């Protein structure tokens, strides 16, 4: 079987997984920034 | 035994990654919904 081709695809998944955890991190920071700024502007 | 055992581990590892990816995509969309709420 095409184990090279399979390792390739598995690697593509691994990359994508790390790309997503990085997206989660930015969105989370975006959210928290907005939470703080909203509170700061309410007083 | 030899080849089949290899293949099954690779399959399980791929399924575990797809499962993690799906969980993380949903997480992203849920943060995005929160962000929409904060911007409403």
């Amino acid at each position: 079987s095409d184990i090279l081709g399979m390792l390739k695809s598995l690697h593509q998944l691994q990359v994508e997984n790390r790309r997503l955890e990085e997206q989660i991190k930015n969105l989370t920071a975006k959210k928290e920034r907005l939470q703080l700024l909203n509170a700061q502007l309410s007083v | 035994d030899w080849a089949t055992l290899s293949l099954e581990k690779l399959l399980k590892e791929k399924q575990a990654l797809k499962s993690q990816i799906s969980e993380k995509q949903r997480h992203c969309l849920e943060l995005q919904i929160s962000i929409v709420e904060l911007e409403k």
